[PDB]
């Protein structure tokens, strides 16, 4: 098996009001994310003859 | 000459920087007070209750 990583999409920030401009809000929201992975395998073919 | 001016530390100036909302806090503190050796030389005078 392979396992190949997947990188998560893209989030965006905020427009802070002008009232907030003192607070603790001036930052703004928090943008998370996290990893995901894939997974490969595989088959087998096969076949036979006698003579 | 009755009083006395005790202290501990001066006045101090400390500035910090608060990145959770870009603000500057600026402090000042000073320990400070007003003490006499005994209990006798001062006098108020008032108005008349």
């Amino acid at each position: 098996i392979l396992t190949m990583l997947v990188e998560p999409d893209a989030g965006r920030a905020t427009w802070v009001a002008a009232s907030a401009y003192g607070s603790d809000n001036t930052t703004g929201s928090e943008v998370t994310g996290a990893l995901t992975e894939i997974h490969f395998s595989t088959y087998k073919l096969a076949a036979k003859s006698f003579i | 000459d009755n009083f006395v001016m005790p202290r501990q530390r001066a006045v101090t100036v400390e500035r910090e920087r608060q990145a959770g909302k870009q603000r500057d806090a600026y402090y000042v503190t000073q320990r400070v007070n007003l003490q006499r050796y005994f209990e006798n030389g001062v006098v108020s005078g008032a108005y008349a209750a």
